[PDB]
């Protein structure tokens, strides 16, 4: 289909333009609420873990596919394998309130304890990248520093802990898993597949 | 001004080991022992070569240098299949400060990995020997790690001992090359250290933490000094900052009681290591320490326009409170770094004040080295030197720099005068210059009567029947000097008459009938003023011509260096600024 | 509705299960459905 | 059949080579009457006019991906930038319009994009800049690109001193290919304008 | 008595993709309102169908340069979503997290030359089974299409989905190196004074493009 090449309105030159017809297409597996509510592993610290969704890795499925959105809204439910007692704390409480048991602890029931948390952020919709990010500010005191203070790729790290779902604290968490349900996404961002060095990225597919 | 340059105590070491980078005295509190640390010598630990050791040279009887290593433990482990410490090429022997029986053999270039990641942080460690106990002191080895910690601290750079048994350590590379001076008593070192614990942390840890942003890369603690600088008796913790204020140089003198700043100084030339080598000692006479700041990389403003790297040492004098007077002491030869080998000498001649030795490493002929001696007086410190020294052996690839490691204020040859351990790491040679016994000689010439009549006619010339004018010459000799040396001083008294008369002399003796007389007068030291009186007459009237020139009697005596050796076999020397010859006059009326 | 697969009603009501949304007083499905197709000029068979 | 002359307030902008205006992410504004401001907002109608700015000089030696990122709002030294130093919380849309005037004998093209919250990009990421509100400019067809976007954001009113939501991005997709009869160097300008600003909360005066 | 049950075996383990929802622990939370907030997408294909994204050619560029010689092959790339040319596309960004697809793939072809340079092109689909064509004479016998550069400067050609099976794998096989899903070839046929001038290409999801069976790429 010949078009106006720069107006950037959507054009879909379908397969009927050179004979033929289109079939019924189903898109349930690419829905944004279906593809995001499954469990993903993140690395835990020893005791205190803020329940930020942007600490999911960038190589995994719903971490690299959550970063497709600029703005997201999703209720989080976690599943954590721990020992001791695990106290969840809402958004913006002091971190000394992790020790108190009036906050929603889960006693140890073997092997793991999954529990559904609400969206406790003050904002209408969370975010992934801030502009300008890391601005006390802009920038605390000096601070420098030396030689690697200028050329550094560590400025895309958020500072306000308001896009967090809260924090969990146990004696020693071993593996804590995120999933995000009722997920709404807004304003898409680019998604990258890895770069082939060959003619085509041939990997060993599964076979009998 | 009494260093034994003729036949000094030669000390050598292994090849390529830099024998003479850190030396110090040691006394088993008799006997004496020298401490010469070689940073690139062969070690007894398997798989580790050129690590470093502390060779103790025996000066008594025969020079017996013995390579000694305190904590000779191998590379420890922490996790699994990973050495916790890397003692390979650790340069063990960069700063070895001792005090009586304690031997502090520090090592700033001691590497140590992080307890959380496989790295290699040079944190430095010290090996202290308290009398007969072997302990390890390393304050820059605990929770602090690389970057925001004490990874590059290199604990054991600027070390010194006080009077209250407090070990003063100073690392310039602490916290992003800022610096930290940790001083801990020996009680916490011998009672608080544990070889099983890797995070050594003492209780009373008096030091300085991080500051603002302009203090970064300042080397806080490049040179340390002890003494009173505020009025409390306890030795303070002087800190040298070579990189202060756009690379100028400031000295931060901290208190040796609760860690508090006292006074601040100002450098002279930009980028000159204003505080590389300091020495706090009395020079004016008030029992107060006086820090003399060194400056190796100083360039004096010459008359030809182009600056010349000669170095500069500032002589500061402390009065009652803290009014330090700065006295600019320029260098000498070009490319000498006058201000690197500065060591107090103390009572070198027992003249009532202390002395100090400042040697130029890269200076001298053929880039060897000249040791400049600075003796004290009543006012302050002398500017001009008193004795010029030279090197002995040659070098290979590293520059010679004769005179780098040296100490003092400790008697070693057993006589009362401390020697000077001139240790040169470039030529791998440590030469010990012994202090010669300074003799305070007091001569005297009493020629009476003063006026001499031409027609006096008093005595009688033997052999003839013609009377002539005569006069009595009574010259006295006296010797007085502290130290262990034979009192029987064999002085060679040379009697000379009429120094002006080139022409025929008019004054001659009677017992010898010759103007020049030779006398061997061996007097005693510390006893009474042994004097001698003789008669000398004048020539006849029909011999001379001029009748207005006074008779200048010139006596020149020289101590015969023969039987003046005892025990150590060292030849004594006379006092400084004291000629061994005198001359008087005798008026002749007309 | 999500990744649920239960025909039974939930046990916990609606407000002890999720966070309730509040009204105040979509795009790319309208953008992808307004796509031009066919041709631009007079076609032949 | 073409109405191709826009205006915002008392300033107009007539272009004769407009391929069309692209409404990004919304055709209409959000509810400006929020509950996080207690009804103390008000529209300033005098902030809606254009203001010109310079971006870069697209020359023939520029390869793929010579991008330019100016954060909106930038330094407005007029009426709009007075509101930044006199009111704490404010929201607005934008309707940008970049111009790359050469002639119809140059070649190449440069993509224009309004992208929210843009920082720390890669040049491998530049292949998918098409996802945002975008509009191509090539001299063979047009001279301008006219993009219009509403207020996006984490929350309804914004503090522009500590946050810049939008980022006008122009990158060069094909390099500028001058010919014997083209124009050697083109200069990229832009006139940006706010849409329906709403301030809330008066600062004290600096005196 | 009480109601007897049988605590059945094999059931009840933790599955990471199950439709079981977790029990709540902290209720009565009212979110701030979010209604009619701009820029919402529902499915990831609508972003991939309404927003085309560039391709990758030799020299890390999206444009292909006209060729002033006897050889007339502008580009010839195999047809897979794990290809080298398709790599920076958003369409192959989310097709890295699935196993198999079906449907058409739109290719958008914008010509960025000056007003005096004219050229015409062709793009053909060579189904698998023999070698891909190297001349526009040989590629006339494919399912091809031609267009020339005039006033409307953009051309959209929908790649047909021809396959034996109903779904084709989005991951090209690691050992099998023949690429038996298909080639797509685009040529130039002629050009008038179009030397050094470009043809920037794009790719979008088709009208009936739909993916299937999500897995975790894990940056592989
Ligand atoms: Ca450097
Ligand atoms: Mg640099």
């Amino acid at each position: 289909t010949t078009s106006a090449g720069e107006s950037a309105d959507p054009v879909t030159a379908t397969v009927e333009n050179y004979g033929g017809e289109t079939q019924v297409q189903r898109r349930q597996h690419t829905d944004v609420s279906f593809i995001l509510d499954r469990f993903v592993k993140v690395t835990p610290k020893d005791q205190i873990n803020v329940l930020d969704l942007m600490q999911t890795p960038a190589h995994t499925l719903v971490g690299a596919l959550l970063r497709t959105a600029t703005y997201y809204f999703a209720d989080l439910e976690v599943a954590v394998k721990h020992e001791g007692n695990l106290t969840w704390v809402p958004n913006g409480a002091p971190e000394a309130a992790l020790d108190n048991t009036t906050n929603p602890t889960a006693y140890h029931k073997a092997p793991l304890t999954r529990l559904a948390l609400p969206y406790t952020a003050p904002h209408r919709v969370l975010a992934t990248v801030y502009n300008g990010n890391s601005k006390y500010g802009d920038g605390t005191v000096a601070n420098v520093r030396g030689d690697l203070q200028v050329l550094a790729q560590k400025a895309a790290r958020a500072l306000p802990t308001s896009f967090n779902y809260g924090a969990i604290k146990a004696t020693r968490v071993t593996e804590l898993l995120y999933r995000m349900k009722r997920a709404e996404t807004y304003c898409p961002r680019p998604l990258l597949a890895i770069h082939p060095d060959q003619a085509r990225h041939k990997q060993k597919i599964v076979a009998p | 001004f009494n260093l034994d340059v003729d036949s000094p105590a030669e000390y050598s070491g292994p090849e390529g080991s830099y024998f003479g980078f850190a030396v110090d005295f040691f006394v088993p509190s008799s006997r004496m022992f020298l401490l010469v640390g070689a940073p690139k010598a062969n070690t007894t630990q398997p798989g580790i070569v050129e690590g470093g050791q502390v060779l103790k040279c025996d000066w008594s009887s025969t020079r017996r240098c013995q390579p000694i290593e305190f904590d000779a433990t191998g590379n420890r482990d922490y996790a699994k299949d990973d050495p916790l410490e890397f003692k390979s090429h650790q340069w063990f022997g960069a700063s070895v400060r001792s005090k009586q029986d304690k031997i502090l053999a520090c090592a700033p270039l001691y590497h140590w990995r992080t307890e959380m990641k496989q790295e290699r942080e040079p944190v430095g460690t010290c090996f202290l020997q308290d009398g007969t106990k072997t302990v390890e002191y390393a304050p820059c080895r605990s929770q602090d790690i690389d970057a925001d910690g004490q990874g590059f601290c290199q604990g054991g750079f600027s070390i010194d001992f006080t009077k209250a048994d407090r070990v003063l350590l100073g690392g310039p590379g602490s916290f992003y090359w800022q610096g930290q001076l940790i001083s801990d008593q020996v009680a916490e070192i011998v009672s608080k250290y544990d070889p099983n614990v890797y995070s050594i942390k003492y209780n009373n840890q008096l030091a300085t933490r991080t500051a603002q942003a302009i203090f970064d890369d300042s080397y806080l603690g490049y040179s340390v000094a002890v003494g009173d600088f505020n009025g409390d008796g306890i030795d303070d913790f002087v800190s040298g900052v070579p990189r202060a204020a756009r690379t100028l140089g400031m000295v931060y003198i901290y208190d040796g009681k609760n860690m508090s700043s006292l006074y601040n100084f100002t450098g002279e030339q930009m980028a000159a290591y204003f505080g590389f080598s300091v020495a706090a000692t009395d020079i004016n006479g008030d029992d107060y320490a006086d820090v003399f700041i060194g400056a190796p990389l100083f360039m004096d403003r010459g008359s030809d326009g182009k600056l010349q790297e000669v170095g500069q040492v500032s002589v500061s004098l402390q009065r009652a409170s803290g009014d330090f007077q700065t006295t600019k002491l320029n260098g000498f030869e070009v490319f000498a770094r006058f201000g690197s080998a500065i060591a107090p000498l103390g009572d070198l001649d027992q003249d009532g004040f202390n002395d100090i030795a400042i040697a130029a490493p890269y200076g001298g002929e053929d880039k060897k080295g000249i040791v400049y001696i600075f003796n004290g007086r009543s006012t302050g410190l002398n500017a001009v030197p008193s004795q010029i020294l030279e090197g002995q052996w040659a070098a290979r690839s590293c520059p010679p720099s004769f005179g780098y490691s040296m100490k003092g204020a400790t008697d070693i040859d057993k006589n009362g005068y401390p020697d000077l351990i001139v240790g040169a790491f470039g030529v791998d040679r440590a030469i010990l210059y012994r202090a010669r016994p300074v003799i305070t000689v007091n001569a005297g010439l009493e020629v009476y009567p003063s006026i001499l009549n031409q027609d006096n006619k008093t005595c009688s010339l033997p052999g003839t029947a013609l009377k002539v004018s005569c006069f009595n010459v009574r010259f006295c000799l006296k010797a007085d000097g502290k130290g262990v040396l034979p009192r029987k001083l064999n002085f060679q008294v040379e009697l000379l008459l009429d120094k002006l008369k080139g022409a025929i002399r008019r004054a001659l003796f009677l017992y010898s009938r010759s103007p020049s007389h030779s006398k061997n007068m061996t007097i005693s030291r510390g006893g009474l003023m042994q004097c001698e009186e003789l008669i000398a007459y004048l020539r006849d009237e029909s011999e001379f011509r001029d009748k207005l020139t006074p008779i200048t009697i010139f006596m020149e005596y020289r101590l015969d260096y023969r039987t003046a050796a005892d025990t150590t076999g060292l030849q004594p020397i006379l006092n400084q600024f004291t000629p061994a010859n005198i001359s008087r006059q005798a008026h002749i009326l007309l | 509705s999500g990744n649920t697969g239960s025909i039974i009603n939930n046990y916990y009501m609606q407000q002890y299960q999720n966070s309730m949304d509040t009204q105040l007083g979509d795009w790319f499905s309208k953008l992808a459905s307004s796509a031009f197709s066919g041709l631009f000029g007079a076609l032949l068979a | 059949d073409r109405i191709l002359t826009t205006r915002n307030g008392h300033t107009t902008s007539t272009t004769q080579s407009s391929v069309g205006v692209t409404y990004g992410y919304a055709t209409a504004e959000d509810f400006v009457s929020g509950p996080n401001t207690s009804g103390l907002e008000t529209r300033v109608a005098q902030a809606e006019r254009f203001f010109k700015t310079h971006l870069f000089d697209w020359v023939t030696s520029d390869p793929f991906g010579r991008c330019h990122l100016l954060e909106l709002p930038t330094d407005h030294k007029g009426v709009y930038g007075y509101l930044t130093d006199s009111y704490a919380y404010m929201r607005n849309g934008w309707d940008v319009e970049v111009t790359a005037v050469g002639n119809q004998f140059n070649g190449g093209c440069l993509l224009v994009a309004m992208v929210p919250e843009l920082c720390s990009i890669q040049k491998r990421e530049l292949y998918q800049l098409t996802l945002f509100p975008h509009q191509f400019i090539n001299p063979r067809t047009n001279m301008t690109a006219h993009i219009t976007v509403p207020f996006v954001g984490v929350n309804r009113y914004d503090q522009y001193k500590v946050h810049k939501p939008w980022t006008l991005v122009v990158m060069v997709v094909a390099p500028l290919t001058v010919n014997s009869e083209g124009a050697p160097q083109i200069k990229v300008y832009a006139n940006i304008a706010p849409t329906n600003v709403h301030v809330a909360g008066e600062f004290p005066s600096k005196e | 008595g009480i109601f007897p049950v049988a605590c059945s075996d094999g059931y009840g383990g933790l599955v990471t993709t199950d439709p079981k929802t977790a029990d709540p622990a902290y209720g009565k939370v009212f979110n701030p309102p979010r209604n009619m907030l701009p820029g919402r997408f529902t499915n990831f294909l609508d972003v991939a169908e309404a927003c085309p994204t560039f391709l990758h050619f030799e020299g890390d560029v999206p444009y292909v340069t006209t060729k002033t010689d006897s050889d007339r092959v502008l580009a010839q790339f195999d047809l897979s979503l794990a290809a080298k040319h398709m790599s920076n596309t958003f369409l192959a960004g989310l097709a890295q997290y699935y196993t198999q697809y079906s449907g058409t793939i739109n290719l958008h072809f914008m010509f960025t030359g000056p007003t005096d340079a004219k050229a015409r092109y062709m793009i053909a689909y060579a189904p698998p089974g023999m070698e891909p064509p190297k001349t526009p004479e040989a590629a006339a016998h494919c399912i091809h299409a031609e267009w020339d550069t005039g006033l409307n400067s953009k051309f959209t050609f929908s790649i047909p989905y021809l396959s034996a099976a109903d779904y084709t794998y989005t991951a090209s096989d690691v050992a099998e190196t023949t690429n038996v899903q298909g080639w797509v070839c685009l040529f130039q046929i002629t050009h008038g004074k179009a030397d050094g001038d470009a043809l920037v290409v794009l790719a979008s999801a088709g009208k009936d493009f739909e993916l299937r069976l999500p897995v975790d790429a894990r940056t592989q």
